[PDB]
């Protein structure tokens, strides 16, 4: 129901706030090794808010990344329940986009083509219609084919 | 069960291993039965006590406690005298009527009649007027309301070019627009999120009876 | 329903699926894979037959089951054939002979 | 004057019917008399104005769950401070480290653990966790089974209350293509023509032929919006092949008018005709032939549309809101870094 | 004392054979729904 | 580390329950942050 850019734009929230735990406490610039660690650690941080894990080591004691931490677990919050919300209204599939009427389609009275109506030649439905007055100006073209 | 977390160990036997994992599966059945039930109370099945369409099969049969008074000496009587289809309903509904128009609308709200026969003119009025009734889709006997004049009036062609001309440029959608005010509710079940509030209240003050009964346990604590 | 003779006796015997054995009568019918109309010895069984066999058991009395062809609709005398008179040989069906 | 009208004038129709709207036009070459049947000019889309649906994921808070959250969040907060954090007399900077971890694992405790961070030793504080976690679990089942049915309602476009809106005026406003026109020589081209000339002059250029055009290019992709009688519409609208598209509302036109009839000299019947008119009325033909040549396929009550999710515009709103968020932060930031 | 009205009324053969009448500005039906009620609870207390 | 690994799976498929604990491997990391989130899908189309 919704295109990739949106699960695109999703992560590229989590790098917003990957590269915004490294913008707010001060470290040193590193692009000399290969493996980092305040940027795994951020990493590490943004999926175990967003996708609700759990380690146990410690807590944020920055109260910058404790208002992001708490508004990202809302919209995590948010996306997991409009999710589930998607998921019901799916499984909702409420639609019978279908249907004859009851007792009298009115489809039988209006004369089509492409939606013949056809029955079983010389038998007992010939007489029923044969035997009526009221719904005479279909057995003419019920009577062919 | 109630979805804590502390942080100090964890279960090492093997009984309790499978203990806590049906344990947190049960947890899991009640609280997706519950959010369920929830869910399930939230649309309603409701879907009842509703109209039929454009004819329904109550107004053909006779009925002594619900009696569908209608206005008296106006022109629901010559529709229903002119007819000839509804003629065992007539004998019925010719007595036990109001001849007031104020006293039908004012007796259908106010706990008095069970129901009445009168065109959506008023109907639409009223109910966007006062806020408290409401009208159908269908309008089944579809009528006309015009102008009589004399017919040795020659006016009657000149004020007719009045008419057409005011439909024409637009100063009827001006009176239907300033005359008629599209108020809040169309359906009995289109917006099931303007409460909510009174909802978590009512577990609010539970909430807070929790606290005074945690200052209760507080006070055995100290005791 | 009509089933045919397998190889060359009387009817195949079998049972339900609730443990019923079901009676076969024998019944003569054409065959719709021949252009001709043959005398086909078949077996018919079904809810019809059923029935007939109550009715034939409960009153002291012999019959014996035909299958009808083609023509199910009262022959409706409507075609020109041939600018002459006609008369009744069926509707009812009931009288042929 | 030309056409069938002049049919009336040389004297060799005394008497026609058809598709004959009520108007000064007919009423001033000819006579006229009462219409049969109403209809009116409408447009065959929706009204919408390609407006986008708003957002659903704020709309159940309306500024009302954030607000007692936060007052339920100081109370809980000062009552919860209050009693076994506070033991030993100490100055202003005790409490405040007690606030501001209790605030966090609250917070922890809402959004569904997300971080255990820790744990106290006083067990009623251990119960009112489990109290507080309780009431966690209750506010996501009543939020996603109140979110959840909110979104089974009807959510789709909802009409507005302005029938001559930006395209009865200047045709440069909407950036992307948006066609629509109707069919020449015609009771509409001259009213709307003698009513809107910069849509006349800026509908003569996108012009029609028949109905079966118009439902081929409403249907591919071609036209969008299509406005012409309201039969047509009702007829064309009711024998849809898929029962897509809806007509404006469910039967609000503007413009009532009705097919009637043309006669030539006033002095035959002609009021005992009107009377027959109202013998039709008298005898419920009106029904039967409403419900049997007036009828279509698509009459399964049209009032609510629901399909699969359109553009995130909702969670593109919400992902605004954590930009305002994320500018608070920065701002806090600088705050905190000018000390 | 009247000349002519300006009330909505009903056209009809009735009232009509003797009198000429104008074409209607606006053509509404009957109908029969009163009101409606949806039963809710303003407490929710759980445990119903 | 299978006694430790079932009861942690088993704990995420439940919606955290208790958070045990977490190993150092990066890999481990993500592996279960994806078993998460297929236990919160599996949640999600469970309840629905
Ligand atoms: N009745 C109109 C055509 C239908 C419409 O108004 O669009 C005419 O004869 O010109």
């Amino acid at each position: 129901p919704f295109q990739s850019t949106l699960w695109l734009l999703v992560g590229l929230s989590v790098h917003v706030v990957a590269v915004m735990l490294y913008l707010l406490d001060r470290f040193s610039p590193f692009g000399r090794f290969e493996d980092a660690l305040t940027l795994s650690s951020a990493m590490w941080f943004s999926w175990r808010v967003l996708l609700n894990s759990g380690l146990g080591e410690g807590a944020p004691r920055s109260f910058s990344a404790r208002i992001l931490g708490m508004v990202w677990a809302g919209f995590a919050m948010i996306i997991v329940a409009s999710y589930t919300a998607n998921l019901a209204a799916f499984l909702v599939l409420r639609r019978p986009e279908e249907r004859i009427t009851g007792i009298n389609d009115p489809r039988l009275r209006n004369p089509s083509d492409k939606f013949i109506y056809a029955t079983v030649k010389q038998s007992s439905v010939d007489i029923y219609f044969r035997r009526q007055v009221e719904l005479s100006t279909m057995y003419r073209h019920m009577e062919k084919h | 069960l109630l979805n804590s977390g502390l942080g100090e160990g964890a279960p090492r036997s093997f009984s309790a291993r499978i203990l806590g994992m049906v344990w947190a599966g049960f947890a899991m059945i009640i609280v997706a039965s519950y959010t369920a039930n929830l869910a399930a109370f939230l649309v309603l099945r409701r879907p009842e006590e509703r109209i039929t369409g454009i004819n329904d099969p109550r107004l053909r049969n006779p009925s002594d406690k619900f009696i569908y008074a209608t206005v008296k000496q106006s022109s629901v009587d010559i529709y229903f005298r002119r007819q000839v289809e509804l003629s065992t309903m007539y004998r019925h509904m010719e007595k036990h009527n109001y001849e007031s128009a104020a006293e039908a609308i004012q007796a259908v709200r106010d706990n008095k009649l069970h129901a009445f026969i009168w065109d959506s003119a008023v109907l639409e009025f009223e109910a966007s007027q006062k806020c408290d009734l409401v009208t159908t889709g269908e309008l089944f006997f579809r009528s006309g309301f015009g102008i009589g004049m004399r017919k040795d009036s020659p006016w009657k062609q000149e004020v007719s070019l009045n008419i057409l001309k005011s439909h024409e440029n637009g100063f009827m959608e001006e009176l239907d627009k300033t005359w008629v005010r599209y108020q809040e509710c169309d359906s009995r079940s289109n917006a099931p999120a303007t409460l909510t509030f009174e909802n978590m209240a009512g577990v609010f003050m539970l909430v807070a009876g929790g606290i005074v009964a945690g200052i209760f346990l507080i006070f055995i604590e100290i005791a | 329903y009509v089933r045919p003779t397998t190889s060359d006796g009387t009817c195949r015997e079998e049972y339900t699926i609730n443990g019923d054995p079901i009676k076969k009568v024998i019944c003569n019918g054409p065959d719709e894979t021949i252009p001709g109309r043959p005398t086909v010895p078949q077996c018919c069984y079904g809810f019809c037959v059923d029935l007939l066999i109550k009715l034939a058991r409960e009153m002291d009395f012999t019959y014996e089951v035909h299958l009808v062809a083609d023509g199910k609709f009262g022959t409706q005398e409507r075609v020109n054939n041939s600018n002459a008179a006609a008369w009744n040989g069926m509707m009812g069906e009931l009288l042929s002979g | 004057w030309n056409g069938m009208i002049g049919e009336v004038v040389t004297k060799r129709a005394y008497m026609a019917v058809g598709s004959l709207t009520i108007n000064e036009e007919r009423s001033e070459v000819v006579d006229f008399s009462v219409p049969f049947i109403e209809t009116g000019i409408s447009v065959m889309v929706s009204r919408s104005n390609g407006t986008v649906s708003p957002s659903a994921f704020l709309e159940p808070f309306s500024a009302d769950v954030w607000v007692m959250m936060f007052v339920m969040l100081l109370i809980v907060s000062a009552v919860a401070v209050f009693v076994f954090e506070y033991f030993s007399p100490v100055g202003y900077n005790g409490p405040s480290f007690t606030i501001g971890k209790a605030i966090w694992l609250l917070w922890g405790l809402v959004f569904n653990n997300s971080l255990p961070v820790q744990n106290p030793k006083g067990t009623t504080s251990k119960i009112m966790v489990s109290v507080w976690a309780f009431f966690a679990v209750i506010f996501l089942a009543s939020y996603t089974a109140n979110l959840a049915a909110f979104m089974i309602q009807r959510r789709y476009v909802d009409q507005v209350s302005g029938l001559s809106d930006k395209k009865f005026q200047r045709p440069n406003d909407f950036s992307p293509a948006f066609r629509f026109g109707t069919v020449p020589n015609g009771s509409t081209e001259r009213n709307i023509r003698n009513n809107y000339l910069e849509m006349h002059s800026y509908m003569v250029k996108f012009n029609q032929r028949s109905v079966q055009d118009a439902l081929l290019s409403l249907k591919s992709g071609k036209l969008d919006a299509f406005i012409y009688d309201a039969a047509v519409l009702n007829y064309m609208a009711g024998r849809d092949e898929g029962c897509k598209l809806v007509t404006i509302g469910s039967g609000k036109v503007f413009a009532t008018t009705g097919y009637g009839i043309a006669i030539q000299k006033d002095s035959g019947w002609k009021r005992q005709v009107d009377l027959a008119i109202l013998q039709l009325f008298g005898d419920g033909e009106m029904e039967e032939l409403e419900a049997l040549w007036l009828t279509g396929i698509c009459h399964n009550e049209k009032n609510e549309v629901m399909s699969s999710q359109l553009d995130i515009d909702n969670m593109a709103g919400v992902f605004y809101m954590l930009a305002a968020a994320m500018a608070l932060s920065l701002i806090t930031f600088i705050m905190e870094h000018l000390f | 004392q009247a000349d002519m009205i300006v009330a909505p009324l009903t056209i009809n053969n009735e009232r009509a054979q003797y009198i000429e009448f104008s074409k209607p500005f606006k053509y509404q039906g009957l109908t029969i729904l009163v009101k409606k009620e949806i039963p809710r609870s303003t407490l929710d207390s759980f445990m119903q």
